RNA sequence: GGGCUACACACGUGCUACAAUGGACAGAACAAAGGGCAGCGAAACCGCGAGGUUAAGCCAAUCCCACAAAUCUGUUCUCAGUUCGGAUCGCAGUCUGCAACUCGACUGCGUGAAGCUGGAAUCGCUAGUAAUCGCGGAUCAGCAUGCCGCGGUGAAUACGUUCC
């Protein structure tokens, strides 16, 4: 990125804000993987829309600046014939 | 077809003669007349430094010493190749002389390219070195097998 | 051996001699020598009995060989336990920065061999 | 102690860049030494030396 | 939102090198052509750099993109996986864009693969051609080692139709 600053679409902002202030709801899908993780966002688990299937993702304290959608690879491995 | 016209080279101011300009043409790489110029004048200087003698004289004796008298030419008339020895054209003589000269000078391995061109041209002056050895090898491939190229072809 | 960056060589000028240190590079060496005022000096290794020490201190401020290796190691270990995707590229043999795979990129893949044919 | 197999040991003078000195014994009359326990960061309490470990981890990234 | 960028591998086609005719540093010097108003953006200033702040001029033989590079002149390294080469990756920045994870470019710092000229085989070119050095444009928000052009430096050889 650059400066001022990391950019969530902003709906995730109010969502995680309301989820932080109250309710403590867990597991929620999102199509907007472009959004970066935030300190207020910590500890939540989001189903990430790779396209084929949502992949749930827990948020450790260590991850912030990495993109939220980065953790789930759309790519399928490998695929190769004769292993070993 | 027929023979093609060939341009004469602009004479080198030092040492006057056009043949040195032919060296400026052959020694040159990456199209740089100036790099050939510097290596040429430093070549004359290093010749001036060790064993004192006129550079043009040792150069003339060297070029006379590096021109083959005969050359083979392979031709597959049948099973296996058959080289045919033949008297060399003088332009081809100086061409082979200068080309094997610069080629063997390139591989001398000395830290200074000018000093190894010096060692090489003095080897040509002394009837020795890789160039004279190679002309001798061409002399061996020739004469010994000139019988197929006696007056047949 | 040696006084600053461990195992600096010999019979070489001081700048390239401490570029070999796992930490300082070329321009950083230009900076530490700019602080030094040595002027190069010395082609071999003969600096000065105390100036070698004051330079040893400034180099000591910079950090640091195998611990710097521990920095990159702990960093990539941070990059694998985090999930992940970047360390995933680090151990697939996949290039990490993002430059295809359909051709070349043999820096991690290695040379040999081949196991396919048609038809 | 076999004679002529064991090299002679004159009283050593260990030294260091920090000017620290140690009186021991060695084959050499004098012994300059690049590093001593009185200079090495680990033996000398818990000096910052160059770290300042954990700065920063696992997170501290904010800019406004 | 992905994918068109897959990845055990094969092939085609380019780029960069494997170095002392060289590398690195400093100084000095010679171009052509093309583009520019939803643009080119000088100069001044800030940042090591990329760029930013600010803003003159230019609808352009006026001004801007813009500095030509090889080269030359000296200093330095003295033949080695190297002050050779730059890969890969880490960290920290930056331009464009709602937005640079997939899958952008650039910079600073750090890391310093392989490669010391390449088997069988194969390609181009008869002179300003080959060799090589830089520049511009179409493309285009951003992205040009591709393509199309511009100029600099600038050869070797052609006996001949035996053979392909």
């Amino acid at each position: 990125s650059l400066k001022k600053g990391p950019f969530v679409d902003g709906h995730l902002m109010t969502k995680i804000e309301k989820l932080n202030e109250t309710d403590k709801k867990q597991v929620v899908k999102t199509w907007s993987r472009r959004s970066t993780i935030f300190p207020q966002f910590i500890g939540h688990t989001i189903a990430v829309y790779d396209g084929r299937k949502h992949v749930p993702v827990f948020i450790s304290e260590d991850m912030v600046g990495h993109k939220l959608g980065e953790f789930a690879p759309t790519r399928t491995y490998k695929g190769h014939a004769s292993d070993d | 077809k027929g023979p093609v016209a060939k341009r004469d080279v602009l004479p080198d101011p030092i040492y006057n003669s056009k043949l040195v300009s032919r060296l400026i043409n052959k020694m040159m790489i990456d199209g740089k007349k100036g790099k050939s110029q510097t290596i040429l004048y430093k070549s004359f200087d290093i010749i001036k430094e060790r064993t004192g003698n006129d550079a043009m004289e040792v150069f003339e004796q060297a070029l006379k010493n590096i021109m083959p008298v005969l050359e083979v030419k392979a031709r597959r008339v049948g099973g296996a190749n058959y080289q045919v020895p033949v008297e060399v054209r003088p332009e081809r003589r100086t061409t082979l002389g200068l080309r094997w000269l610069v080629n063997y000078a390139r591989l001398r391995g000395e830290k200074t390219m000018e000093e190894r061109l010096a060692n090489e041209i003095l080897d040509a002056a002394n009837n020795t070195g890789a160039a004279v050895k190679k002309r001798e090898d061409t002399h061996k491939m020739a004469e010994a097998n000139k019988a197929f190229a006696h007056y047949r072809w | 051996a040696r006084i600053a960056g461990v195992d600096i060589p010999r019979d070489k000028r001081v700048v390239i001699s401490l570029t070999y240190i796992f930490g300082i590079g070329r321009t950083t060496a230009q900076q530490v020598l700019k602080e030094a005022g040595v002027s190069e000096d010395t082609r071999v290794r003969d600096l000065t009995e105390e100036e070698l020490g004051k330079i040893r201190d400034i180099i000591d401020k910079l950090k640091v060989e195998g611990d710097l290796r521990r920095e990159v190691s702990l960093n990539i270990k941070r990059l694998i336990e985090i999930g992940s995707y970047r360390g995933i590229r680090h151990r697939r043999g996949l290039p990490v920065r993002g430059q295809n795979s359909k051709n070349n990129a043999r820096t991690r893949k290695g040379p040999r061999r081949t196991v396919a044919n048609k038809k | 102690m076999k004679a002529g197999i064991h090299p002679n040991f004159k009283k050593a003078t260990v030294k260091c860049a920090c000017g620290n000195e140690f009186e021991t014994g060695s084959v050499k009359e004098e012994v300059r030494v690049e590093i001593c326990s009185e200079c090495h960061p680990f033996y000398t309490g818990r000096q910052k030396f160059a770290s300042a470990d954990g700065r920063v981890d696992r997170f501290n990234k904010k800019y406004g």
